[PDB]
DNA sequence: GTCCCTGTTCGGGCGCC
DNA sequence: GGTTGGCGCCCGAACAGGGACTG
C-alpha cells in the first residue's frame, strides 16, 4: 500500500534550488526495462507522471542484478543528495550474533518493498523528477516523479529506519517480551515460547505490519534453523557465519589485496587466530588501486596460516546475562593480537585481533593496553557492560611499566594466564647512572640548509668520535648520535644527550618502531645489561655536552 | 510556565553535530526511564532525521545512590551558542567566596525545567539514545524546556534565580551564593555543624519553591622544590642545573652558572664533586627565589583558563593552572597516599576545575596525559559532576615529569 | 615564523549488512 | 555496469600541536 505512517519533513540546504541534471543515453534494451518498471510504478501510486512545469531532472540508469536478467531500476541523486539537507543517521552500529541471548523460538523476516511502502514529503517530492530516455534524441522522454522513498537519495535509509521503529514501536509495547531485531527491513523476532503461541504473536506482528503498509512477503525464515540472520547462520544453540571464500588470485593489485584484507577480518570475528598485519603492510604504498604488488614471502606466510585456518568448522553461542563475560587475549606476532570472549571455557561469544600501529614507535605492554581498550568498547556495544580479562602478562610486568610511563595508563580486573608467550619488557633503562661504566656525552647537529648534518660523542675514557650525515635532520643526528654511542659502549653504558626528542622516544622503551635507525638503537638497547639515559640543557655548557657540540657543530 | 525568550547561535557558528557513544546497559535503562518521563511532562519531544543535530549523553549516579543523573554533554553547543555567558550574564565572582571556612556543592539543574526554550532553539538541543547490540536504530529526543548543562540555562533562569533568594540572602548577609550552571555552590564561614544544618535550611527556602563536602582555603598551593643532599654527584648536579635552568623562566632571578662550572669537562656521571664556596651559595640563594611567590600574576576572565596535569606516580599528580604560559595562577599537588591511573586522573580533573570555578568562576581547558583512546573508554564511569571542561590530550616530555619531583 | 616530528582527523578502498 | 546509509579494518592526505631552530 502506502503506510498509513506520516511523511518526515524535507527540506533543500538553504539557498539551493532543485536538480537540473541532463538524462544521459541508455540502450533501448533498458529503454524498455525501465519503461516496464516506471508502469508498473505508475500503477501502484509509487511515481507520478508531471508535466513541463517540473524543472529538475535527475538521472536514472538501469542495470541487471544478480543471475536473474532482471533490470533493477536506479536513480543517481548524487546531485538531489548534495542539495538536500542534512539528516542525523539514526543507525548507530550492526546487531552482533553474540548479544542475541537464546530464546527458545525463533523467526527472521524481511519488509518487502520497504522503500516504496513509506510515503515522502509531498512539498520535496519535486525535486526527485527523473526523465525515462526516448532511444535517442527523439521524444521527449516519460516525466516522472517520486512518490515514496527513492533508492540511491542520502535521505531514504534513515528517513525509513525511523519509520521503521515508529511502526513497531506500539507492538514493542504490547509485548514486552518478544524481542525484535530491526535492521532495515530485517526483522529477527525471538520469544522464550512453545511455537505454537510464538508463530502467533509472528503473524499478529505481520498483521500489524500490514495494516501500517508494509508486507512481509514468503522469504520467511519459519522454524528453520539455520536462520540466515546479518550475514549468519544461526542455529538454536550455535551461531556461525555463512561461508567465506578468499580469493585465490594469480598477480594481486593492492586493491586486490584490500579485499583479501576484508574477508579475513569479517572472518576474524568467529576464527580465532587470524592474521592480517602482515597483508596490511604490503598496503602501505602511496598508490594506485590499480598498482600490482608482489607478494611479500612473509605475508605469503600468512595468508597460508589463515588459508589454513578457515578450513576449520567454528562457531559461536549467545549470550547469558546470567553469566559473567570473560576476554582472553593473545599476544601472536609482531603487534597481531588475538582474543576470545567466552562466558564458558571453550565456548565463545565471539573472538577477534587486535594489529593496529597507533604510534611511530610502541611496545608490546602499549598494544596489549591499546587491544583491551578496543574489546572494552566493543563488549559494551554487543552486551553493555565490560569482560573480565585474563592476560598473558604477569602482574610484575605491569607495574614495571605503569611505573616508568609518564602518561597514566591502565587495565581493568584481569587474572594472569600463563598462555605463552608473555608480555614483556624487552629492556630496561635504569633509574640512577651506573657506577663507574663509560659516560658518552653525545650529540649531533643539522644544517636547515644543505640538510648536512654531525653525530658523535666524547666519554670520561678519553675517546670520541664525529661522523657526518648526508641529507639528514636534527631529530636524526640526535638519534644517530645515541646509536654511535650505543655501537661503542661496552655492556654498561651511561649517555648524556641534550635531546628532549631523543630522550622522549627510548624513555618510553619502544620495542618497535617504524623508524629503521629507531629499530637500530632497538637492537643495540636489547644488547646492553645496563643503559643510563640523562638528559641536559643543550648549549648550556655542561661538561661535557659542550665538546660533543663544538666538535659536532662543523655544520 | 508560559512564554520564552530568543537565543542564537555565536554569529556564524551551525548547530551541535557529534556522535552518541556506546552506553552500558545500566546507563541506557537509566535514561530511557528518564526520558520516558520527561516525554510525559513534555520536557523533551521525540524527533528523527530530520534534524541534523546531536549531542551526547550518558547518566551518572552523582556518588553512592540509585538516583541516576542526566548529563548532556553540551560542550559543544554551550562552545557555539552566542556570546551572553559573559555579555548578558551580570555575575561578578565573589572574590570571597574561596575566602570561606566552608563551601557546600548543590546540585540544582532540575529546576531549569520550569521554563520554555526558545521555539527556534529547541532542535540544537538534539540527543540520541542508543540500543545495546544494536537492537534498533537510534531513538532521538529534543528539548522545549531550558535544558541541565547548556550554558544558555542559568544565563536566563538568573531574574528568577536572583528572585528565588532573596530572602534567604537578606536574611543572611554573611552566607555567599554562587550560580555556575547547573550547580549552586554556597558556603560559610560557620562552624562545621551549624553549616550542614544551615544549607540544609536553604533546602527549604528553596523546596518550597522547588525542587558533598568541600573546604576552599585549604588546598595549599604546591612549591617548586630541591633536593638536599650531604654529598653531590656529577648526575645530581646536573639534574639540579636542568631543573632550575627551567625554573629560571618562571622565576626570573634563578641563576645555574656556578653550578654548571662543577661540571668542569668531561666527568662521569657517579664520580662525586665537591660543591665549592659559590656553588652552594648559589643554590642556597636560589632556594631562596623558589620559596617567594609568582610576581604580576593576574586572572583574565575574557582569556582562556588553562588547567595542566602531570603524573608523578604513587597516586600523586602535580597540576598548574595558568594562562600566558609560565605565569600559574595556582600550582598543586592531588596527593593520593598508596590503585587505577585513570581513575585518579579523573578526580584530579574533577577537583581542579572545582577549584577553578571557586576561585575564578569558569572552568579550564585541561591538557591530559593520556592517551585519547584510554581516557575515552574509561572516564566516564568515574565523573560525578553536571559540568563537564573542556579537554585536550598531551603527550608530554618526562622532563617536567621531573621539575615537580618530591622527596 | 620555518623546520621537523608526533598525534589526530578525515576521506577512500575493501569487508559485511 | 553510474546510487544511499551503517559499522569495521587499513592507508594516506590533510591538519593541529610541541620542540628546535634563526641572524
Ligand atoms: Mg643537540
Amino acid at each position: 500500500p502506502i503506510s498509513p505512517i506520516e511523511t518526515v519533513p524535507v527540506k533543500l540546504k538553504p539557498g539551493m534550488d532543485g536538480p537540473k541534471v541532463k538524462q544521459w543515453p541508455l540502450t533501448e534494451e533498458k529503454i524498455k526495462a525501465l519503461v516496464e518498471i516506471c508502469t508498473e510504478m505508475e500503477k501502484e501510486g509509487k511515481i507520478s507522471k508531471i508535466g513541463p512545469e517540473n524543472p529538475y531532472n535527475t538521472p536514472v540508469f538501469a542495470i541487471k542484478k544478480k543471475d536473474s536478467t532482471k533490470w533493477r531500476k536506479l536513480v543517481d541523486f548524487r546531485e538531489l543528495n548534495k542539495r538536500t539537507q542534512d539528516f542525523w543517521e539514526v543507525q548507530l552500529g550492526i546487531p552482533h550474533p553474540a548479544g542475541l541471548k537464546k530464546k527458545k523460538s525463533v523467526t527472521v523476516l524481511d519488509v518487502g518493498d520497504a522503500y516504496f511502502s513509506v510515503p515522502l514529503d509531498e512539498d520535496f517530492r519535486k525535486y526527485t523528477a527523473f526523465t525515462i530516455p526516448s532511444i535517442n534524441n527523439e521524444t521527449p522522454g516519460i516525466r516522472y516523479q517520486y512518490n515514496v522513498l527513492p533508492q540511491g537519495w542520502k535521505g531514504s535509509p534513515a528517513i525509513f529506519q525511523s519509520s521503521m521503529t515508529k511502526i513497531l514501536e506500539p507492538f514493542r509495547k504490547q509485548n514486552p517480551d518478544i524481542v525484535i531485531y530491526q535492521y532495515m527491513d530485517d526483522l529477527y523476532v525471538g520469544s522464550d515460547l512453545e511455537i505454537g503461541q510464538h508463530r502467533t504473536k509472528i503473524e499478529e506482528l505481520r498483521q500489524h505490519l500490514l495494516r501500517w503498509g508494509l508486507t512481509t512477503p514468503d522469504k520467511k525464515h519459519q522454524k528453520e534453523p539455520p536462520f540466515l540472520w546479518m550475514g549468519y547462520e544461526l542455529h538454536p544453540d550455535k551461531w556461525t557465519v555463512q561461508p567465506i571464500v578468499l580469493p585465490e588470485k594469480d598477480s594481486w593489485t593492492v586493491n586486490d589485496i584490500c579485499k583479501l584484507v576484508g574477508k579475513l577480518n569479517w572472518a576474524s570475528q568467529i576464527y580465532p587466530g587470524i592474521k592480517v598485519r602482515q597483508l596490511s603492510k604490503l598496503l602501505r604504498g602511496t598508490k594506485a588501486l590499480t598498482e600490482v604488488i608482489p607478494l611479500t614471502e612473509e605475508a605469503e606466510l600468512e595468508l597460508a596460516e589463515n588459508r589454513e585456518i578457515l578450513k576449520e568448522p567454528v562457531h559461536g553461542v549467545y549470550y547469558d546475562p546470567s553469566k559473567d563475560l570473560i576476554a582472553e587475549i593473545q599476544k601472536q606476532g609482531q603487534g597481531q593480537w588475538t582474543y576470545q570472549i567466552y562466558q564458558e571455557p571453550f565456548k565463545n561469544l565471539k573472538t577477534g585481533k587486535y594489529a593496529r600501529m597507533r604510534g611511530a614507535h610502541t611496545n608490546d605492554v602499549k598494544q596489549l593496553t591499546e587491544a583491551v581498550q578496543k574489546i572494552t568498547t566493543e563488549s559494551i556495544v554487543i552486551w553493555g557492560k565490560t569482560p573480565k580479562f585474563k592476560l598473558p602478562i604477569q602482574k610484575e610486568t605491569w607495574e614495571t611499566w605503569w611505573t616508568e610511563y609518564w602518561q597514566a595508563t591502565w587495565i581493568p580486573e584481569w587474572e594472569f594466564v600463563n598462555t605463552p608467550p608473555l608480555v614483556k619488557l624487552w629492556y630496561q633503562l635504569e633509574k640512577e647512572p651506573i657506577v663507574g661504566a663509560e659516560t658518552f656525552y653525545v650529540d649531533g647537529a643539522a644544517n636547515r640548509e644543505t640538510k648536512l648534518g654531525k653525530a658523535g660523542y666524547v666519554t670520561n675514557r678519553g675517546r670520541q668520535k664525529v661522523v657526518t650525515l648526508t641529507d639528514t635532520t636534527n631529530q636524526k643526528t640526535e638519534l644517530q648520535a645515541i646509536y654511535l654511542a650505543l655501537q661503542d659502549s661496552g655492556l654498561e653504558v651511561n649517555i648524556v644527550t641534550d635531546s628532549q626528542y631523543a630522550l622522549g622516544i627510548i624513555q618510553a622503551q619502544p620495542d618497535q618502531s617504524e623508524s629503521e635507525l629507531v629499530n637500530q638503537i632497538i637492537e643495540q638497547l636489547i644488547k646492553k645489561e645496563k643503559v643510563y639515559l640523562a638528559w641536559v640543557p643543550a648549549h648550556k655548557g655542561i661538561g661535557g655536552n659542550e665538546q660533543v657540540d663544538k666538535l659536532v657543530s662543523a655544520g | 510556565p508560559i512564554e520564552t525568550v530568543p537565543v542564537k547561535l555565536k554569529p556564524g557558528m551551525d548547530g551541535p553535530k557529534v556522535k552518541q557513544w556506546p552506553l552500558t546497559e545500566e546507563k541506557i535503562k537509566a535514561l530511557v526511564e528518564i526520558c520516558t518521563e520527561m516525554e510525559k511532562e513534555g520536557k523533551i519531544s521525540k524527533i528523527g532525521p530530520e534534524n541534523p543535530y546531536n549531542t551526547p549523553v550518558f547518566a551518572i549516579k552523582k556518588k553512592d545512590s540509585t538516583k541516576w543523573r542526566k548529563l548532556v554533554d553540551f560542550r559543544e553547543l554551550n562552545k557555539r551558542t552566542q556570546d551572553f555567558w559573559e555579555v548578558q550574564l551580570g555575575i561578578p565572582h565573589p572574590a570571597g567566596l574561596k575566602k570561606k571556612k566552608s563551601v557546600t556543592v548543590l546540585d540544582v539543574g532540575d529546576a531549569y525545567f520550569s521554563v520554555p526554550l526558545d521555539e527556534d532553539f529547541r532542535k540544537y538541543t538534539a540527543f540520541t539514545i542508543p540500543s545495546i547490540n544494536n537492537e534498533t536504530p537510534g531513538i532521538r529526543y529534543q528539548y522545549n524546556v531550558l535544558p541541565q548543562g547548556w550554558k544558555g540555562s542559568p544565563a536566563i533562569f538568573q531574574s528568577s534565580m536572583t528572585k528565588i533568594l532573596e530572602p534567604f540572602r537578606k536574611q543572611n548577609p554573611d552566607i555567599v551564593i554562587y550560580q555556575y550552571m547547573d550547580d549552586l555552590y554556597v558556603g560559610s564561614d560557620l562552624e562545621i555543624g551549624q553549616h550542614r544544618t544551615k544549607i540544609e535550611e536553604l533546602r527549604q527556602h528553596l523546596l518550597r519553591w522547588g525542587l558533598y563536602e568541600l573546604h576552599p582555603d585549604k588546598w595549599t598551593v604546591q612549591p617548586i622544590v630541591l633536593p638536599e643532599k650531604d654529598s653531590w654527584t656529577v648526575n645530581d648536579i646536573q639534574k639540579l642545573v636542568g631543573k632550575l635552568n627551567w625554573a629560571s623562566q618562571i622565576y626570573p632571578g634563578i641563576k645555574v652558572r656556578q653550578l654548571s662550572k662543577l661540571l668542569r669537562g668531561t666527568k662521569a656521571l657517579t664520580e662525586v664533586i665537591p660543591l665549592t664556596e659559590e656553588a652552594e651559595l648559589e643554590l642556597a640563594e636560589n632556594r631562596e627565589i623558589l620559596k617567594e611567590p609568582v610576581h604580576g600574576v593576574y586572572y583574565d576572565p575574557s582569556k582562556d583558563l588553562i588547567a595542566e596535569i602531570q603524573k608523578q606516580g604513587q597516586g600523586q599528580w602535580t597540576y598548574q593552572i595558568y594562562q600566558e604560559p609560565f605565569k600559574n595562577l595556582k600550582t598543586g599537588k592531588y596527593a593520593r597516599m598508596r590503585t587505577n591511573d585513570v581513575k585518579q586522573l579523573t578526580e584530579a580533573v574533577q577537583k581542579i576545575t572545582t577549584e577553578s570555578i571557586v576561585i575564578w568562576g569558569k572552568t579550564p581547558k585541561f591538557k591530559l596525559p593520556i592517551q585519547k583512546e584510554t581516557w575515552e573508554t574509561w572516564w566516564t564511569e568515574y565523573w560525578q559532576a553536571t559540568w563537564i571542561p573542556e579537554w585536550e590530550f598531551v603527550n608530554t616530555p618526562p622532563l617536567v615529569k621531573l621539575w615537580y619531583q618530591l622527596e
